């Protein structure tokens, strides 16, 4: 019944009445759903996002696995045994390692849909029935935010010379330092967590105004090529 | 320029008989129904020529005048 | 080729070579010329022979519109081509020139060795950022920036429209 | 959306133009998409997650069962 | 480099022709021995970093804002050490205040 | 810029407001640039059209430095046996002997045996607060070598908490070990000292604050504060909160210069949201935006003054969960009770159903 | 060269011209310049600065002639 | 996407190379799928891997680990008077000499060398021997004289060769007489440098990567293979690959459409275009129809 | 009409006392608002502020909600089960129009919000 | 590299040309001997309307691609044989299809031999069997009633339609003249398959 799912009951019916009746029937099956939840009832609690105190630990316990393999290829950069393969450098590498090993596991779903009452819980049910909002989210919110990624790479040191942040020491190897951001929204995030998620929010923001305009020239040049 | 004689007044053009407003939703309303206030409803007009076939359906409109609604303000 | 130019009323769209306001200045020796940029001559390690062979080609590269004065150790003929291209007058164009040239060292004659050195420093420091010894300036970061509000911004509007209204009529 | 977007609107005055809204610009001939080929509109939000309250098998209270007074209510 | 005794300036090569001959502006020439036949160079990607950053090197034990791990330092044993990853190699150094510099690189 | 008087909010972030006069130059100079924190609200900017990142806010504590007295400085650094001046070393002393250029407000003068030594020494001159004041900026660039003095005007400046450690008998201690292991004790190890670093703030210097007792000059005076410029901020390793300095309170690996406030990166269009930092933050930059264009007593003098398009709203109160922003603004709007629910479909794609009776 | 210079609060033809009074009246609240002493100029004056004449008043005092007593002021 | 060098593809570059007809020069992403010669050996990664190494272009400075442009001569009858650091390169030179009887040097060399350093790590890792490279040089640099020292030895002995530049070379700047013999000479380095040791032109790396086709068996099903292994290229030369033995030539599929015009004319250059443009509109693009009507337009005229 | 979270939103309904839904104690909603609003912006300051201000409320208190403060949702939860509450601020809620009971608990709560200076007579 | 390519598929050209050899096809050492010593290597063929096609396959260090008076030489020479002569095929290296001095020798001899068709074609024309690539849809040369009765029927003059180079691959390959109409069976992702005609036009250089 979504809006823009091909092959669904609106664009059938369309195929075999008409778009006026697939507009009807829009209508008509949108007031049975209106009118079902207006005895259903449907909500959204801060309850809903948050997670039980042992899933909370579960979580915990995922991304201490996440810090410890950051760790250990900072061990292995101490020792000099990053060896980057051809067509890299070491910076490289160990950039591209570091993103690797701090990417959220598939199970992380586990801590969340434990704590998740599918049935009952609104801020599920309008993720998982496609009304609003993605998985990503729902993990931002219960789990945890992960690695903050602009252009496909981490927080680059544009402080200083080495430095991502006042907050972090020239040449810092904490994962911290570069947009891991270990809070989740519901836990808060710290002031240095907040600033990279502002930088990765504002660089979206910048986006959105940039593609429009640069979208928009093309688009006319577009137009009058083709108008004729 | 965009502001020029080509672009702003031969590609575009100010228009009359055009109303802009704030949109906002209404379930009881079909997918192809827009809810017009009354205000801009009798603002905005449609001309309607006077026949044989529409003068009886004209004439309550003509009697409304601008004093009741559906009214008509304007006569040629 | 290092090419120096100063924005003023009188001095612009000229692009005099470094080693000409070097030498307009005193010192015409080309090898203290070129020490006030490397600070050393007998100096080993690679950042110094790239900066003094940097300089040598800008030295000998033949500027289209210095070409007379490229090669005259002659200081009064510099000034003069100088004050053509903007005794007594030898010296006005080089008293207005200290003026428009670094006035935060100083506006007198006595701080034109500091100026040079000061200008040495900054050639240095555009050759080590070509030489990827350091990046580029940030133009976004604040430790370069400031903000001016009020106070300063009327001031100098007062100061631009204070001439125009009272001392021009 | 109704976050504060405004829209035009003009209606058709003269006979041709109404006709030509009628006919031609309908509403109900943008429904497929020229860009995609497949349907623009469809349930979005509460429709979508009220669609899939009404048509689940059981609810937190067992079975998803109405009365027919309820049956009778929703349309 | 060559600089022309009479005035001070640099001297042209003007290779010609089995020789070097430096020539100046005042028409001054001193030929040139066989250390002059270099014309030109290139050394790839070899012998910087370590004189690239030695300033900051020798800075690092004294700037607060530079990462420090735990790590005796053998020559005035402190227990911790300044840590500095320099270059798109990554190359770590432990400096310390005493003078230590561990030169690997 | 025509002054709106939306709200006290929008006044007080139209005074805040720091302006800048399709390529990467417009893409990064609208970014969130690292040299923000404390100084640029992080949040604060446009969320709509071209004037994205190109309107700044000042955060909470930032403030806009005044010229200081840049001759009497020059004078004391001139002076100063541990500067020597530009007519006493030559640029081949420079180099060889490994001095420092010593600049002021940009200005080069003299040099020194020790950029770090000199760079402390006046910045506990600073920190005493007489013969130099505690607005100058103290910068040591430790990849160049040089130490700049700045007094111009325009300089942002915040106050950050100092923090102080024990780095010196924790030095000495490590010595003493070290010589009691070489002298051949087996218990050489009982001779070190545990690390300590710690803010000298109090609680009782936050009861004062908010008793009124206690100023931010009088913190500044006694050597708990100084104020720090993105230009020394280069030179600073600050602790996000005092719950990062406690935790690193023995931690002799991460030594602190100073202990922030973590509400100190944000302004106050930003503080006016509650939890914001478990919010999105570009929901904070959309809260930024909107708290300026509120209704509500947008100026107690409105029926004296002659206005043109400005609401004044009869009720306004304070938000049940309030902020620091409050503090200072106004609170306008109403704690409206709201319910997260679907009715009727009326409220979809961010509408709001209204109580009638409400209105 | 011009050497006596006193910028003075504003005044309206002489009485002290406050804030309020500019604002309905439509003037410029800006204040003479000095510079024997003569005087062809005036200079927009910031509301809320020693050249103000709201700088010494208090709440009542800035209640009395008509302008917001809590506003900081720093505007022309 | 990635903003990494080889592939600008960030922001609306990749749109704005296909709709402003960009040459093959301007562009900035280019790549090529090349597919292995006959489809058993197609299945071989380690076989795809070393047609990779075979196809990227080696130039001849990646080998070089460092080059001096000398004033000196050789006769091998006289002193020469050489560089005091490289006067030590007599003790091979001579040896070079008495190794390569057919190759004295000649009456009309010059006396500019160009004495260069090999990496002999960077040889062993592309596989490149020094007679490789020697001959390489000698084939495309007619007027110069080539000595070179022996690349059987261990480490710490270096591979040390000096390109002698003739008289011939010289010879050819009359016509721009104002360019001295240095800026000849040095302009004959860059043109030594970028001499094509091993390689296709053009092709700045290649990746064996595994392909998704499908075939029609001996019953006649249509399955799926996801086994193919081929080649992705960074840059684009339709006739270099085409010249390639290794290569199947009428499989090779460009990402450019001023490479595919001038190869494969406009109605390849027309189905270029579709493919390229759908690639920006992702998975969400519009109809297939619309794509035809960029693409006819933009070559009704037979040229894009 | 806009919250302290920046979630917009246009106000288009007015129902009269009568046609509000309302819990078991009587109390209805000022502004009703859908909670598919939420989960994309992720604005989880607001539902932090209702769950607040629940308790602040029954109280009698006005509490500091800055950001960068400690928070603990499980302890805000748990202090609205002590004011009496449910663990969630959800209470049993009744349809206004037909006084039929929802089969859910409804989140109804107080939310600082603001009425944002774009009226409708200036822009129509 | 492009010598032996050109070599194995340039008699493949002419055999889908619809040509037949006059001459006998000598080992691909011979011919890249002759290319060194002579300059050049030429093919003759002949048609089916017993025309005589030569085939010019010039090396890229020879004396004809760099002066041009050796280029009106060799051309004049030819062009005065006792043969029919339906066209002259040179094909040189890409690069000297940028060289303006041998373009002028090519106009000028094209205009003195108004009968002659004269085309200069790079080498990768003829280094792949262009007609099997699989990115060139299948190109073939419709007869001028064809033609005729098409454009009667959709009431369309040869310039309404689109257009084709005479120096395009396939059009190369099929030896269409300007003037001449080429029906392209071109793949369709909308209707599997579909079928154009396009309108040859004079050659790029
Ligand atoms: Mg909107
Ligand atoms: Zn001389
Ligand atoms: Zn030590």
């Amino acid at each position: 019944v979504g809006a823009g799912s091909s092959g669904g009951i609106y664009h059938l019916i369309s195929r075999r009445y008409g778009p006026q009746q697939a507009l009807k029937m829009i209508f008509a099956t949108q007031q049975l759903a209106l009118n079902y939840v207006r005895n259903a009832g449907f909500t959204v609690s801060t309850a809903d996002m948050l997670l039980t105190p042992e899933a909370h630990q579960e979580v915990q316990e995922i991304i201490n696995e996440l810090l410890l393999e950051s760790e250990e290829i900072n061990n292995r950069l101490l020792h000099g045994d990053i060896m980057p393969p051809i067509g890299l450098t070491t910076h490289d590498f160990y950039e591209k390692l570091q993103l690797n090993a701090l990417k959220f596991p598939d199970r992380i779903l586990k801590p969340i849909m434990n704590s998740i009452n599918p049935e009952t819980n609104g801020l599920f049910q309008m993720v998982a029935t496609g009304a609003k909002g993605s998985n990503p989210n729902m993990i931002h919110i219960m789990a945890g935010i992960g690695q903050i990624e602009i252009n496909t790479q981490r927080i680059q040191p544009q402080f200083s010379f080495g430095r991502t942040l006042v907050y972090y020491p020239r040449f810092a190897l904490e994962a911290q330092a570069y947009g891991f951001i270990c809070n989740s929204y519901i836990a808060g995030l710290t002031s240095p967590e907040f600033i990279f998620g502002e930088m990765n929010g504002r660089f979206d923001l910048i986006n959105k105004a940039l593609s429009t305009s640069s979208t928009g020239y093309a688009n006319r040049k577009a137009i009058f090529g083709l108008q004729s | 320029r965009k502001e020029g004689r080509i672009r702003k007044s031969l590609l575009g053009s100010q228009v009359w008989s055009i109303s802009r407003s704030t949109i906002c939703g209404n379930s009881d309303l079909h997918l192809d129904e827009v809810g017009y206030p009354i205000s801009f409803a009798r603002t905005l007009q449609v001309a309607e020529t006077v026949q044989h076939y529409n003068i009886n359906r004209l004439m309550p409109y003509f009697l409304n005048g601008k004093r009741q609604y559906p009214g008509c303000s304007r006569v040629y | 080729a290092i090419t120096i130019e100063i924005n003023s009323t009188k001095f612009s769209k000229l692009r005099i070579p470094w080693y000409l306001i070097f030498r307009m200045f005193g010192m015409t020796g080309d090898d203290s010329i070129i020490e006030q940029v490397v600070f050393d001559l007998e100096s080993n390690s690679l950042v110094n022979t790239f900066m003094i062979e940097i300089l040598e080609k800008s030295i000998h590269v033949l500027d289209p519109i210095f070409q007379p004065v490229q090669h005259e150790l002659n200081r009064e003929k510099i000034i003069q081509f100088l004050s053509e291209k903007v005794q007594y007058l030898n010296e006005r164009q080089l008293t207005i020139l200290d003026k428009i040239l670094l006035p935060h060292m100083g506006q007198t004659a006595d701080t034109r060795v500091r100026k040079l050195r000061f200008l040495g420093l900054l050639i240095h420091k555009i050759l080590l950022v070509i030489m990827n010894v350091f990046p580029p300036t940030d133009r976004d970061s604040y430790r370069t920036k400031r903000v001016h509000g009020s106070g300063v911004s009327l001031a100098k509007a007062f100061k631009a429209i204070f001439n125009t209204s009272v001392i021009a009529p | 959306d109704f976050d504060g977007d405004q829209m035009n609107l003009w209606v058709p005055w003269s006979v041709m133009s109404r006709v030509e809204a009628e006919l031609l610009c309908s509403v109900r001939n943008w429904f497929i998409s020229t860009k995609s080929s497949g349907p623009v509109n469809g349930q979005v939000q509460d429709s979508t997650v009220g669609s899939f309250l009404l048509t689940r098998t059981n609810t937190p209270m067992g079975k998803n069962v109405m009365n027919k007074l309820h049956a009778m209510g929703l349309f | 480099m060559k600089i022309c005794k009479a005035c001070s300036s640099c001297m042209v090569r003007t290779y010609v022709d089995g020789n070097i001959i430096f020539r100046c502006s005042c028409g001054e020439s001193v030929q040139g021995d066989s250390q002059n036949l270099l014309v030109s160079s290139k050394v790839y990607h070899t012998g910087e970093m370590e004189d690239k950053y030695k300033i900051f090197i020798k800075n690092a034990p004294f700037d607060p804002t530079n990462c420090q791990i735990k790590k005796d330092c053998p020559n005035c044993h402190l227990d911790y050490l300044t840590q500095i990853c320099i270059g798109s190699q990554k190359i770590i150094i432990l400096v310390c205040r005493c003078g230590y510099m561990s030169n690997r690189g | 810029q025509s002054l709106e008087r939306k709200n006290l909010l929008n006044t007080i972030s139209a005074l805040r407001t720091v302006n800048t006069h399709q390529t990467e130059r417009a893409d990064m100079m609208r970014r969130v640039h690292a040299s923000y924190p404390g100084y640029i609200c992080v949040a604060q900017s446009a969320d709509t059209g071209e004037k994205v990142g190109m309107s700044k806010q000042l955060a909470i504590t930032a403030n806009v430095c005044t010229a200081g007295e840049v001759l009497s400085l020059k004078q004391r650094l001139l002076s100063d046996p541990a500067i020597q001046q530009l007519a006493d070393v030559s640029n081949k002393d420079i180099v060889r002997k490994g001095l420092a250029r010593v600049f002021i407000n940009g200005e080069w003068i003299g040099c020194c045996t020790n950029a770090f030594e000199l760079a402390q020494r006046y910045r506990m001159l600073r920190r005493e607060g007489k013969v130099v004041h505690p607005h100058t900026t103290i910068y040591w660039d430790s990849m160049v070598d040089e130490v700049e003095f700045w007094l111009d005007v325009g300089r942002l400046t915040r106050p950050l908490l100092i923090v102080d450690n024990n780095i010196e008998k924790y030095n000495q201690a490590c010595y003493k070990a070290a010589e009691a292991r070489k002298k051949g004790d087996k218990d050489w190890e009982k001779h070190k000292i545990p690390f300590i670093q710690n803010t000298r703030f109090t609680p009782q210097m936050a009861k004062d604050i908010l008793a009124g007792t206690l100023t931010l000059e009088d913190l500044v005076a006694q050597g708990i504060c100084e104020f720090i410029t993105p230009e020394e901020a280069e030179n600073c390793l600050v602790a996000f909160s005092i719950i990062e300095l406690r935790k690193h309170k023995h931690d002799v690996t991460r030594r602190f210069t100073h202990v922030d406030v973590p509400q100190a990166i944000l302004g106050l269009a930003a503080l006016v949201s509650p939890y914001a930092n478990c919010t999105q933050p570009a929901r904070v930059t959309y809260e930024t935006n909107q708290g300026r264009q509120t209704g509500g007593w947008y100026c107690f003098s409105w029926p004296y003054r002659v206005d043109m398009n400005r609401f004044f709203q009869f009720y306004n109160e304070m938000p049940l969960v309030k902020t620091i922003a409050h503090n200072y603004v106004i609170p306008n709007g109403l704690n409206t009770i709201v319910a997260y629910m679907i009715y009727g479909g009326y409220n979809q794609e961010d509408s709001v159903i209204v109580s009638q009776s409400f209105i | 060269n011009f050497t006596d210079v006193n910028i003075e609060r504003p005044q309206h033809r002489k009485i002290n011209l406050l804030p309020n009074k500019a604002r309905l009246c439509g003037l410029s609240y800006s204040g003479p310049v000095n510079l024997p002493p003569f005087q062809v100029s005036t200079f927009p004056i910031m509301r809320g600065s020693n050249r103000c004449h709201t700088h010494h008043l208090s709440k009542t005092a800035k209640k009395e002639i008509g302008e917001d007593p809590n506003e900081p002021g720093g505007y022309f | 996407r990635s903003v990494a060098g080889g592939t600008n593809k960030s922001g609306i570059v990749r749109p704005q190379e296909i709709f402003s007809a960009k040459p093959v020069e301007a562009e900035q992403s280019s790549e090529m799928l090349l597919r292995l010669k006959n489809p058993e050996v197609e299945t071989n990664k380690t076989y795809a891997q070393e047609i990779a190494n075979s196809i990227e272009l080696i130039t001849f400075e990646r080998l070089i680990l460092q080059w001096h442009l000398l004033y000196e001569t050789y006769s091998s009858t006289k002193k020469n008077v050489m560089y005091p650091d490289f006067a030590s390169d007599v003790e091979w030179m001579t040896d070079f000499l008495e190794n390569h009887p057919l190759l004295q040097p000649p009456e009309d060399i010059a006396n500019w060398c160009i004495r260069l350093e090999l990496n002999k790590t960077t040889m062993i890792l592309k596989s490149i021997s020094l007679e490789s490279i020697i001959n390489s040089l000698r084939a495309k640099h007619p007027n110069t004289y080539i000595m070179h020292s022996v690349e059987n030895t261990a480490s710490g002995i270096p591979i040390i060769i000096r390109i002698y530049l003739r008289e011939s070379a010289f010879r050819r700047s009359t016509n721009t007489r104002m360019a001295t013999d240095e800026k000849i000479a040095v302009n004959v380095v860059d043109k030594l440098l970028n001499s094509t040791i091993r390689g296709i032109p053009g092709i700045k790396n290649a990746n064996v990567v595994k392909l998704m086709r499908h075939r029609v068996d001996a019953q006649g099903k249509l399955v799926r293979l996801d086994n193919i292994y081929a080649i992705k290229t960074n840059g684009t030369n339709i006739f270099g690959a085409m010249l390639d033995d290794n290569i199947d030539p009428y499989t090779i599929v460009s990402s450019s459409i001023g490479d595919t015009m001038e190869l494969y004319g406009i109605e390849a250059a027309r189905q270029k275009i579709i493919s390229e443009i759908r690639t920006v509109m992702g998975d969400k693009g519009p109809n297939h129809r619309h794509l035809l009507m960029y693409a006819d337009l933009m070559t009704r005229t037979g040229q894009v | 009409m806009s919250s302290r979270s920046g979630n917009k939103g246009i106000a288009a309904l007015a129902l009269p006392t009568s046609d509000m839904p309302f819990t078991e104690d009587g109390l209805q909603p000022d502004l009703i608002v859908n909670p598919h609003s939420h989960p994309s912006r992720m604005t989880n300051g607001q539902m932090i502020e209702t769950t607040v201000g629940l308790a602040n409320a029954l109280q009698g208190v006005v509490t500091d909600g800055t950001a960068f403060l400690p928070i603990n949702v499980q302890l805000l939860s748990e202090r609205l089960a002590q004011e009496g509450l449910r663990f969630n601020g959800c209470q049993k809620m009744f349809n206004g129009q037909t006084g039929e009971y929802f089969d859910a608990a409804i989140f109804i709560g107080p939310t600082y919000h603001q009425r944002l200076q774009k009226f409708v007579l200036d822009d129509r | 590299m492009a010598m032996q390519k050109l070599f194995t598929y340039i008699y493949e050209f002419i055999e889908y040309r619809k040509m037949v050899l006059l001459e006998e096809k000598v080992p691909y050492d011979k011919f890249v001997q002759m290319v060194l010593n002579t300059g050049f290597f030429r093919i003759n063929a002949e048609t089916l309307n017993h025309g005589i096609v030569s085939v010019f396959i010039f090396g890229a260090n020879g004396k004809y691609v760099h002066h041009g008076g050796d280029m009106r030489t060799l051309l004049t020479n030819t062009l005065n044989e006792k043969k029919h002569y339906e066209e002259l095929i040179l094909i040189v290296d890409k690069p000297v299809l940028s060289k303006k001095n041998i373009l002028d020798i090519i106009v000028e001899q094209r205009a003195a031999n108004p009968t002659i068709v004269i085309n200069i074609y790079p080498y990768h024309l003829f280094c792949i069997n262009i007609p099997k690539v699989s990115a060139i849809p299948k190109h073939k040369l419709i007869t001028q009633e064809e033609a005729q009765e098409f454009l009667g029927r959709e009431y369309l003059q040869p310039q309404d339609l689109m257009q084709i180079s005479a120096s395009d691959p396939p059009v190369v390959w099929l030896g269409g003249r300007p003037g001449d109409f080429v029906q392209i069976e071109r793949p369709s992702e909308t209707a599997m398959h579909a079928v154009v005609i396009r309108f040859i036009t004079k050659s790029k250089i």
